[PDB]
């Protein structure tokens, strides 16, 4: 210690994450009126939504007459009621003004002959409350939306006073008496330590898909966000439901956007049939990422794979005309060739199902506030918010629909930015600090800095990803599960013996990874114990020991003269997680889903009822 | 921070520094077309350079340009040589010349491709040769 | 605002065809007028070209101002010495007549 | 077995002394990816985990990876390894640009340079944003298609002989175009303003139409079109 001096830096905000959720929530809070800070360990316009490629969902009714309640619907339904409706009224009420305010920031959306943002067919999104037929809400920047939506948002940024901190390393948040005081890095570029303090701290991290072995995230989405919650004692909810995304190449893991099925493509099995078809008739081809890839996963087991070891499927686009694939897919016409070596317009791209989403993250309120658990009751953790997909406001629940991350990210980036503005005012009384604050984490970073063990960062981590890979995946057994948890759970104690070899304070990649190795690893344990604890089978996790959707009633037959279950019985409820840092022991307990919306003369709920497509 | 403080301290930062510039024309791959832009400025140079040494020697030497003509004639001058000479003078003009036009024709916002690039190199190169031994013999 | 540095570019481009027109207009029809014309265009396109080359290459207030008032020396006892043979002696064109068949 | 040589640039800012120099790894090809960032993963994980690069996406669409490899500037993660093993990687840190350590460099100046031609909308009137939706025919929306997908990697740039010479006042190809984006952008109100802004002898006038930055492009862009597009614009808007 005291070998890192420390500079001090102070602001009325500060965002932790550039991304689109960040971003949003950065330039919203200077727009505001607020000196606000935006720490980020990549260059804004590296952060990873730029890979997405789908769009952003919103009612506009630009293709056809629409009706934002039933994107409601839609939401709640694919989240299979583990999401909280008010978050889910909230959004998807929104995400019209939420749209049209990037197009009017200079969002170069795809246009239809009227000259309106054109929009396209997605994963189960229908009419009239799942009555009226496919919906055409997807608005996009034809096969590169969340590229440009990043830099465009990034762009709008440059006109603000927003002080950004570009390659630095959030290593803890500065917390005091349960209430956060900002955040403490390290600046990369010199390897110095910063206690960055605000009254607010906005949290955007991103997810932690790298906890796994093959997953379509970039390299940077290690969790870090979730990490520090975690390391202040706070909860996180719902780490086990992690999404699979059924188009993946069987190489790298690389995307190839689900708009390609709502564009027109198709999956083929290896003996040539449209199984998704077989397992769901209505929606087939389009309809919940959780049950569409959990068809293919299956089918390569029957033994029907497409390649030579037949581990993976066959998706296809090739009936599409050439033009189409051209103005709507052509970024994955490109990677499609460049990662598997294809001619999209006469040859079916090598999907598999790979890691790609995380519903859970850090607990949140509607209003983007995190929460954390009291006497069985909701707290509000003052000055602390997140968003984006290291965000459970839980809109996604059990179950992201698709093209709604890229609206999430817009919506309660800007929630965010006005619950501040709302409650309090730029120049505001800035929490003290203990002048050892961040001490824990300095030392910490020392320590892994000169580690002189025996297992390598990268040895280590692959044992942790190759673990999560064949102990929670696409299907899961109590067996299966707890020797993944004791698997996992001894990986954690080899964090001790790691071995780095790089020790200079200019760009320590080595440092950092291995600061990223700890954090994937947080995530892992409450990823993989929350799963062996849930004994049911809802969104994306499916239980074979437990086929069933268990809620508080049978909603399947009536419900009058049916007795409800007690909370602790039924499992319609949020998975809570904490861990001990110093013994990575998982100890859980949970809370109701909120099924109240914001206004139920404005926007009815939902009740569960069956889950299929 | 505004646009132009960032610049300022980028070179703040690394000119008053031990950070070394990482090699460029030393390990850049050549190409016909940055190969060509050299030359068009070379030859522009020599070309001026040339023409600068007329109109000053004919305000500084003595003597007409017949006084000068004369002066070589008499210089036992090998056929195999006046033309050489002869050459060497119409060659970068020539190459000059045709490379203009193409950058002319750029200007106007044509053949801007790297396929029509390597083309009109080629041909430009060609046409170069052609007028260069096609002059050094009129 | 004023759009300097847009003219001097057309500018270039101008002379540029200019010069461009001349060398066949001298070859077909050689005389008096053809010769200064071309002294013009060919020290003048000739002082805006050594002038990007030397906005180019050479880096610093003091040596950039000095450079580009030593071009325009150059260039002007480039005129006025072409413009002097032209009076005084035989004209570019009828030299470079004369220098080719030798 | 197959083992690919692999050269690559290297220096150490605490390292007191250190001076840049060429270290060279081995590789089996046939325990790595097809990618050059595959192999630099590799012998980051097995070999020498003090080799530092910027990376992320490995999928080509992030712009991290740009580097000089084979004396051209791309991205790492999709330009694909030599299998001749008789020939040697050679990996460069981008072109005349200040390394801060092994092949990372200084991008500070580029984004600062981005920043200086406010790439956004910009409307005189801005009252009655965030309200409705912008109209734009399909056709004014083609007129973006090759410009709006730059994905900032700075290959162009850092590949231009006038940037290597004035990098500090000529805003080089990748800005130049980002620029072009916004002046054609039927939307945008301030063309005019835009091309003033250019109106001196290095922000746009040091290209020379030298074309390396269409010739390295890794997402096959044109920006010396563009900056020729400019130009015209430049000599014939009027006010
Ligand atoms: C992986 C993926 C996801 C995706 C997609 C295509 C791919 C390849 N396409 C989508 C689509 O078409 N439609 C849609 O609705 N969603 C799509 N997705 C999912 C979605 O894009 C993601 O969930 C979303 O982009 C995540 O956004 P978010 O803003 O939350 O996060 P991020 O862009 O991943 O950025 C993380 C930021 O945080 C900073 N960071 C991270 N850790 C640190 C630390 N330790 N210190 C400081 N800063 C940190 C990063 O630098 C970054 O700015
Ligand atoms: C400036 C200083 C110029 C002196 C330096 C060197 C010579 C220049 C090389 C140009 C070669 C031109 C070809 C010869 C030529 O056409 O002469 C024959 C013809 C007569 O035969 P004819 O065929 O019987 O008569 C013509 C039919 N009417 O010539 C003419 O009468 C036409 C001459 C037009 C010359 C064009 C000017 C070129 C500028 C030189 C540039 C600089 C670099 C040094
Ligand atoms: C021994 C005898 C004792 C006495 C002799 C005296 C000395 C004369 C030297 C003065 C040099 C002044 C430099 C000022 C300058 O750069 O002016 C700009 C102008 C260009 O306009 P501009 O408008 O900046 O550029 C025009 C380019 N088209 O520069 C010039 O005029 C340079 C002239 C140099 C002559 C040698
Ligand atoms: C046949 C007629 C000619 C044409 C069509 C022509 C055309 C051009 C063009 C288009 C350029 C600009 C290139 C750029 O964009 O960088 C240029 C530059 C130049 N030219 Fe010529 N030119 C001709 C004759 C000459 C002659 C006879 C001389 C010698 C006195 C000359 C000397 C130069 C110089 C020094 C440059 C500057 C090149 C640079 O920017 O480095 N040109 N010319
Ligand atoms: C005409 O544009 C060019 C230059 O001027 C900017 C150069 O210096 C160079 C460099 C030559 C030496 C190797 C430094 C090249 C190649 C070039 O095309
Ligand atoms: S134009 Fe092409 S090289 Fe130049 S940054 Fe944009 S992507 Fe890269
Ligand atoms: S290399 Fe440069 S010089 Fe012009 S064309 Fe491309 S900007
Ligand atoms: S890492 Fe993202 S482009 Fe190569």
């Amino acid at each position: 210690s005291t070998q890192y001096p420390v500079v001090d830096h102070e602001f009325d905000a500060v965002v932790v994450g550039a991304g689109g959720a960040g971003l949003r929530a950065a330039f919203g809070l200077s727009e505001a009126g607020f000196n606000t800070a935006c720490v980020t360990k990549l260059f804004p316009t590296r952060s990873h939504t730029v890979a997405a490629q789908g769009g952003i969902n919103a009612a506009l009714g630009n293709m056809e007459e629409d009706n934002w309640r039933w994107h409601f619907y839609d939401t709640v339904k694919g989240s299979d009621w583990l999401g909280d409706q008010d978050a889910i009224h909230y959004m998807t009420e929104q995400a019209p003004a939420s749209v049209v305010e990037l197009e009017n920031y200079g969002m170069p959306f795809s246009r239809t002959e009227d000259g309106k943002i054109y929009q396209r067919a997605f994963g189960g999104q229908s009419l009239k409350f799942g009555k009226g037929g496919q919906a055409h809400r997807c608005c996009c920047v034809a096969d590169r939306t969340g590229h440009s939506l990043l830099h465009t948002l990034y762009g709008r940024s440059l006109r603000y006073d927003t002080s950004y901190f570009v390659e630095y390393f959030a290593l803890d948040l500065l917390m005091e008496n349960g209430e956060c005081r900002g955040v403490i890095a390290l600046c990369i570029e010199d390897g110095s330590i910063h206690r960055i303090r605000a009254r607010n701290t906005v949290v955007a991290t991103g997810g932690y898909g790298r906890t796994y072995f093959s997953c379509t995230s970039a390299h940077t989405s290690t969790g870090d966000g979730t990490a520090m919650v975690t390391r202040a004692g706070l909860p996180c909810q719902d780490l086990e439901f992690v999404q699979f995304h059924p188009t993946g190449i069987y190489g790298a893991g690389c995307l190839i956007t689900e708009g390609c099925r709502g564009e027109g493509g198709i999956l083929i099995n290896s003996q040539g049939e449209r199984f998704m078809e077989r397992y769901a008739p209505v929606a087939k081809d389009l309809a919940s990422r959780d049950v569409v890839s959990r068809s293919m996963t299956l089918e390569i087991r029957e033994g029907r794979g497409c390649g030579p070891e037949k581990d993976h499927v066959y998706l296809q686009l090739h009936h599409l005309p050439p033009e189409q694939l051209a103005v709507r897919l052509p970024g994955i016409s490109e990677t499609a060739m460049i990662f598997a070596g294809v001619d999209v317009t006469k040859e079916p791209i090598p999907v598999l199902p790979t890691v790609h989403y995380n519903m859970g993250g850090i607990p949140t309120n509607y209003k983007g506030q995190v929460l954390r658990h009291v006497n069985g009751q909701d707290q509000v953790v003052p000055g602390l918010y997140a968003c984006g997909e290291a965000a459970c406001a839980s809109v996604h629940g059990a179950n992201r629909l698709g093209a709604n991350s890229l609206l999430d990210l817009v919506v309660f980036g800007r929630a965010c930015a006005l619950s501040i503005a709302e409650s309090c005012r730029p120049g505001d009384k800035v929490p003290s600090i203990k002048p050892n604050a961040g001490e824990e984490s300095v030392m910490n970073l020392d320590k892994l800095r000169f580690a002189n063990g025996t297992i390598r960062t990268s040895e280590l981590r692959l044992s942790m990803q190759k673990s999560m890979q064949s102990h929670a995946a696409v299907f899961r057994v109590g067996s299966v599960l707890q020797e993944g948890c004791e698997k996992i759970l001894r990986l954690y104690g080899d964090l001790q013996h790691l071995k780095t070899f790089d020790r200079g304070m200019v760009w320590n990649t080595d440092l950092v990874e291995t600061l990223e190795l700890q954090n994937l690893m947080l995530c892992a344990l409450q990823t993989i114990y929350g799963a062996e604890a849930r004994k049911e089978s809802r969104g994306a996790h499916a239980r074979e020991d437990f086929k069933e959707r268990v809620d508080e009633y049978d909603y399947s037959k009536p419900i009058q003269g049916q007795q409800k279950k007690p909370f602790q019985e039924h499992w319609r409820k949020h998975t809570l997680s904490y861990v001990d840092v110093k013994t990575g022991k998982v100890s859980l307990e949970y809370r109701p889903v909120i099924d109240k919306t914001l206004n139920e003369a404005d926007c009815a709920t939902v009740p569960p009822a069956i889950r299929s497509y | 921070t505004t646009a132009k403080e960032e610049m300022e301290r980028f070179w703040n930062k690394n000119l008053g520094s031990n950070r070394p510039l990482s090699p460029h024309i030393t390990i850049y791959r050549w190409s016909l077309p940055m190969a060509m832009s050299i030359c068009h400025r070379g030859t522009g140079i020599a070309l001026s350079a040339g023409v600068s040494l007329f109109g000053l020697s004919a305000l500084l030497l003595p003597g007409n340009f017949e006084s000068h003509l004369e002066l070589v004639k008499s210089l036992c001058l090998g056929p195999t040589l006046i033309y050489t000479a002869k050459f060497g003078i119409v060659f970068p003009l020539m190459y000059h010349t045709w490379n203009g036009i193409r950058h002319l024709i750029w200007d106007l916002g044509k053949g801007l491709t790297i396929p029509q690039l390597t083309q009109s190199g080629v041909v430009v190169l060609i046409l170069t040769v052609l007028s260069s031994v096609g002059l050094a013999a009129m | 605002s004023s759009k300097a540095a847009s003219l001097h570019w057309t500018g270039e481009r101008v002379v540029s065809v200019l010069l461009l027109g001349l060398l066949p207009a001298a070859y077909l029809n050689p005389c008096s007028a053809m010769d200064y014309s071309l002294a013009a265009a060919l020290t003048l396109h000739g002082h805006w070209g050594i002038g990007q080359v030397v906005t180019d290459y050479v880096r610093g207030d003091a040596l950039q101002k000095a450079a580009k008032a030593g071009l325009l020396a150059l260039s002007a006892f480039t005129f006025a010495g072409l413009c002097y043979f032209n009076y005084h002696d035989v004209g570019i064109c009828k030299a470079v007549a004369m220098l080719w068949k030798l | 077995p197959r083992i690919k040589k692999f050269a690559i640039y290297r220096w150490d800012p605490d390292k007191t002394g250190d001076k840049p120099h060429m270290q060279t790894y081995e590789i089996d090809l046939n325990n790595c990816g097809p990618m050059v960032l595959d192999a630099l993963i590799k012998i980051k994980n097995e070999i020498d985990s003090t080799l530092t690069f910027r990376r992320s996406c490995r999928e080509g669409i992030c712009g991290s990876c740009a580097m000089n490899i084979n004396g051209g500037n791309t991205l790492a993660c999709t330009r694909r390894i030599d299998t001749n093993l008789d020939k040697v990687s050679k990996i460069y840190p981008l072109p005349h640009m200040y390394v801060i350590k092994d092949l990372v460099p200084d991008l500070s100046n580029f984004y600062a340079q981005y920043k200086s031609i406010e790439p956004y909308l910009k409307k005189k009137d801005e009252s009655q944003e965030g309200k409705q939706q912008y109209l734009q025919s399909i056709e004014e929306r083609e007129k973006l298609d090759g410009l709006y997908e730059c994905i900032l990697c700075a290959c162009c740039s850092t590949s231009c002989p006038s940037y290597w010479w004035n990098g500090d006042k000529y805003l080089g190809p990748a800005v130049l175009m980002q620029a072009y984006r916004w002046m054609i952008d039927s939307r945008d109100d301030f063309t005019e303003e835009r091309l003033a802004k250019l109106q001196d002898p290095f922000s746009l006038y040091r290209c020379h139409t030298i074309m390396n930055c269409t010739g390295t492009c890794p997402k096959g862009l044109n920006p010396g079109k563009a900056i020729a597009e400019i130009k015209k614009m430049m000599a014939t808007y009027k006010e």
